[PDB]
């Protein structure tokens, strides 16, 4: 019914601008305005303002009057947050939210911004296959290591997303100035290596797409 | 210019009745503050529970009810469930803006313990072609969500080279984490026995590779 | 819910949220449409007309209506509220006197306004009866689904709030509601506009020489005379009126029947009303020779009826007619 | 807190502690100063003007003021209390009708007194407005720090209390409050003065033929007409009045402006007031030829102005002047 | 800050009069009147009345209108209770008290009257020194026995009152028509008998003052 799906997470060096979209589904856009909330890493939840999706007038919280600008692609049921002249302390997650029932009833997924200086490094995608010997159980765990990229984000799927059950994707972590991510997938021992299992990785900032099929070590 | 205050953490057991409160620094909370209660489950997952003090969002179990008790807004979970373990935030309206509380971390007894599922992978060969080798140790489906990961190259506790992520909550409400041990193409070829040891709710699990 | 300066607020001129403007004792049905500066109705957010949101502090208080009292010379009867506006059935009164009870305090507001209730009809009652003829009175509706007019309702100007101007242990310290826009400087030279979060004040020290302001134009207001202008602009906010004056047929007046008595081309009429009744006639000759007199005291009257006829109007009782050959 | 005989105490003549004497509808500001025989204010001992001590029994009851009601034709508005005495803003009323609510009972007191409120000015309103000119009215204060007059307040006389005269299983048995002075004998011959602790009665038996008295002059009273004299002496107890009549400038009246119309040495004036307005003039010749008329009904009037001038006084609106050459 | 210090305790034969003083300290006498309370041996606390220290008018409780008379040495911040034609059942303790804060906030020490027929007997003051042998501890306890006096009260101090710590004075008790009192004092074993320790006793009714130095038995 109601889905507010947000854009993916960006990386931006200080000074830049970002436009975060919020695409609304399930309600009539026009009778319910949008709340923009900032949940800062430590600090907790904060109201950034509200936009009248009918007239188009924004209210900003005083903390947010200035670099922040709400707007909407009415026509497509999108509300957008734009933060100009990005300050380093704006790294946090921003949620869109529907104001209804004397409060807020639905929250989006969040779009996380990491304001940070750094060039652009494409990831190296490495297959993780089991040890050279044996590996005999009722199931089997394969993996995919996405190493050394910048900036965030990368997306990772298994078999173009048709294999989602039994998957653990591990949050990217910064190490020596670069991000590293990994994912595991577990399937029955009959599936692999009988049927092909492929790691799909995209790094938008570098226009890098890598498809890596997990092959047996021998 | 108003400060909403909430309990920091509350622990209950499945089947109990627990009350969370929301206090305003300016005065008693009243119906014109339209108390809202929001729940945050792991993965930055937000849902609204109650609005306008006592209106339950649609599709929110009835075990949840809101009200004003004394001079504060309250959320009562009647028959708390294991699934209710999350962070609950209250929001209060103040004539022109919203102020959110700090949130209450609620813990509910349930989810029998679960041992981790550990897997250690060898450096792939395309990577050994870079003059680098990274052993990945993945640990998933463990609960409670706290582990100790220790690496041991050739019998000797490695102590530099490793990085272990922080336990992240999976969907089923169990946790996961991975640890990396980066060697050089060369360090790789030198030593011969690698092992990733994971300690969880007292049992140990050691996964060793042999080059 | 706007807040303005009530004129005789129990003691004297307070600033009540229910500050009464635009009293309208202009209808007939015992009814007055009033505007409080307070916006009762739904809550802050979405529910239940029969709740009660006035301003306490800079803040609303959207709670129950429990103990409203409009009153005049006598206690009135509420009819309905919508928005800033209430309809209430009142008797006549030199003044109008309004007030709820929050619960800790009476917290009323009162005002001067000449009120009367003539019912439509040649009877000058003081009050509507249970019976009598229906005829086209002027009166306000019960309802809200109403667009027949709309009054301008653009922004508020600033407001004072010296609760803000605390002290930073030697300097006067302003704060902010929620990040609202606080317009600030002092008689001394320091920060001159104020569009800020919580500032301090380098120069001045005294709370009593500084600009405690709240540009908080996230919600518009009624354009009361007891409002300070929002100097920036005529913002939008054209907003309806619920209680339109409508052409209701009031349950209405009727005067007791006359005692018709014959004489030679002459109507003696022993007459005995309930209330002051405007009687009048029309001798139907091209010589009209009409008569008018309010009758409240019972009176035997006379009418030289002519050959062709006369007519006779005992109040809003229908007009009679008479052959006196 | 004295107790006296209220005249129409709900049913009829009770003995209320709030027995109303000295109604004073003599000021202008909608205000009456009243004396209850009850002394509200601080408690028996030391605290909080806004508490409430009347007499229940021989005893006080120094508790909260919760639900006072002065009223007249309409419910009044309290202004302030001090001592035996309350100030309250009332409308006009043929009577005055006072009462609190102890909580178990209404327990009111009511009285006749002709009340009016003319505001000072040539406008004869019925009520003070929100606006208009200020001018020197007569009015009572809010305050207590007041000495401008003082009324004699010496002792109480005795009072009846037949709760005392119990029975000693065959004889009528008097007791005492706290060792107070009980003045006692019966129609038969027995103890003839009574200055005692709890006595018995040797001779008489019936409660209805004995002297149940309380000389309890540890606290003086107001010298109400509804007091029995303390026969012994004019004890001390000169005691102030709080609510002195003072020369406040009431927020006061103003009549709508006139419509000046020229004619040859003549002022036509279409005129249209709010309330009955005393208009008057002075043809400034040594022939004064003044005029006076209260105007409440709108009226086009005329004034033969002379060569040298006339003046014109539209209510307490300031006097005008006119050259009619 | 506020101290209401009362006179000492008297003995009086039936029929006599007594004037009990209450000297006030710490407040402005004039803005706070005085409560006189009787706490009778068994019976508990009873309000005797109140005096307006501003005008001077007294209120008596009905139980107290008659033999009781309140007055004040305004000038010296003293309030006084006078009980005339003393009745034997007036033995009790009388407290002065300050009326403030919608009640009573400070109470005095009390002046106890013992209405009782009897002549005047001066006390015999006896030193109590330790046993003839040894007595070796870290400290040492001396005593003073004030025997056979009438009426009350006697006052007792140690070293003119400079030695108050470690003192236990025992309430006077009637035995064979006379009062007997005693006191102990404990000091370090180095103090005594090195430094002088003296019992000071006064019996106002007989104008008897006795200073008795505690001497070693050998």
């Amino acid at each position: 019914q109601i889905q507010l799906v947000q854009s993916g997470r960006e990386v931006k060096n200080p000074g830049e601008t970002v436009k975060i979209s919020c695409k609304a589904s399930g309600y009539t856009f026009t009778e319910y305005p949008m709340l923009w909330v900032k949940q800062a890493p430590g600090k907790g939840f904060r109201w950034m303002g509200l936009i009248y999706t009918n007239t188009g007038e924004p209210t900003y919280a005083e903390e947010f009057k200035g670099r922040f600008v709400f707007s909407l692609e009415i026509s497509a049921s999108t509300a957008y947050l734009q933060i100009n002249n990005l300050t380093n302390e704006d790294t946090a997650t921003y949620f869109c939210v529907r104001d209804y029932f004397i409060s807020l009833d639905y929250w989006g997924q969040g779009t996380t911004l990491t304001v940070s200086s750094a060039k652009t490094t494409a990831p190296s995608v490495y297959p993780l296959a089991p040890v050279c010997g044996g590996t005999t159980g009722s199931s089997v765990t394969l993996g995919c290591l996405v190493k050394g990229y910048f900036p965030e984000p990368v997306t990772l799927t298994w078999n173009s997303g048709s294999l989602s059950s039994g998957v653990h994707t591990f949050p990217a972590l910064l190490q020596s100035g670069l991000y590293t991510l990994s994912s595991s997938v577990t399937v029955t021992s009959n599936t692999w290596p009988s049927q092909t299992i492929t790691c799909n990785v995209a790094h938008p900032a570098s226009s890098t797409k890598v498809d890596k099929k997990i092959e047996s070590r021998r | 210019q108003a400060v909403v205050t909430q309990e920091s953490a509350l622990t209950t057991s499945p089947g109990e009745t627990v009350t969370l409160t929301c206090r305003s620094n300016i005065g008693a909370v009243t119906s014109s503050n339209c108390a809202n209660w929001v729940q945050e489950k792991p993965d930055h997952f937000f849902t609204g529970l109650i609005g306008d003090t006592n209106n339950r969002r649609s599709g929110v179990p009835a075990r949840f009810s809101g009200s004003l008790i004394g001079d504060k807004a309250a959320l009562t979970i009647t028959g708390a469930q294991t699934e209710d373990e999350a962070i609950y935030f209250c929001a209060l309206w103040y004539n022109n803006l919203w102020v959110f509380g700090g949130g209450t971390k609620l813990t509910v007894l349930g989810q029998p313990k679960s041992s981790p599922s550990v897997t250690l992978f060898p450096p792939s060969s395309e990577e050994l072609e870079t003059n680098k080798a990274t052993l990945v140790c993945t640990i998933t489906d463990f609960y409670p969500g706290v582990v100790t990961v220790d690496w041991k190259v050739d019998g000797t506790p490695v102590t530099q080279g490793m990085e272990t992520t922080q336990p992240s909550k999976q969907s089923n409400n169990k946790y996961m984490a991975s640890s990396y041990l980066t060697l050089t193409a060369r360090a790789w070829e030198r030593h011969s026995s690698y092992s990733c040891q994971v300690t969880h709710e007292g049992h140990t699990v050691e996964k060793s590779l042999s080059r | 819910p706007y807040i303005a300066d009530c004129p005789n607020c129990g003691h004297s001129r307070c600033d009540s949220p229910i500050a009464i403007e635009e009293v309208r004792g202009d209808a007939h049905a015992g009814v007055i449409r009033i505007q409080t500066s307070a916006m009762f109705g739904l809550k802050t957010d979405g529910v239940d007309l029969a709740y009660m949101s006035f301003m306490n502090g800079k803040t609303q208080k959207s709670i129950k209506i429990d103990n409203l009292h409009v009153r005049t010379s006598a206690p009135c009867s509420l009819v309905s509220h919508h928005g800033y506006y209430i309809l209430a059935q009142c008797p006549p009164g030199d003044t109008v006197t309004v007030g709820f009870h929050d619960g800790p305090n009476r917290h009323t507001c009162t005002v001067a306004h000449k009120v009367e209730f003539r019912p439509v009809g040649r009877e000058k009652y003081r009050h509507p009866p249970e019976h009598g003829v229906e005829l086209p009175c002027n009166r306000y509706t019960h309802k809200r689904a109403d667009q027949g007019h709309y009054v301008e309702m653009h922004q508020p100007g600033l407001v004072a709030d010296h609760s803000l101007l605390s002290i930073h242990s030697a300097k006067v310290k302003i704060t902010v509601p929620s990040g609202a826009q606080v317009k600030y400087y002092c008689k001394c030279p320091d920060v001159r506009e104020g569009i800020t979060s919580s500032d301090h004040t380098t120069t001045c020290t005294d709370v009593k020489q500084c600009r405690a302001y709240l540009i908080d134009n996230k919600k518009w207001v009624y354009n009361s005379g007891r409002l300070p202008r929002g100097e920036g602009d005529t913002f939008k906010g054209k907003l309806h009126v619920p209680f339109v004056p409508v052409k209701a047929k009031c349950i209405a007046t009727l005067a007791p029947e006359p005692l018709v008595e014959h004489k030679h081309r002459t109507l003696i009429l022993h007459l005995h009303p309930d209330h002051p009744t405007l009687l009048t006639t029309r001798s139907l000759g091209s010589d009209a020779n009409p008569t008018r007199q309010w009758i409240e005291r019972p009176t035997t009257v006379n009418f030289t009826v002519t050959g062709e006829g006369l007519e006779y109007t005992w109040g809003n009782h229908p007009p009679k007619r008479v052959w006196a050959q």
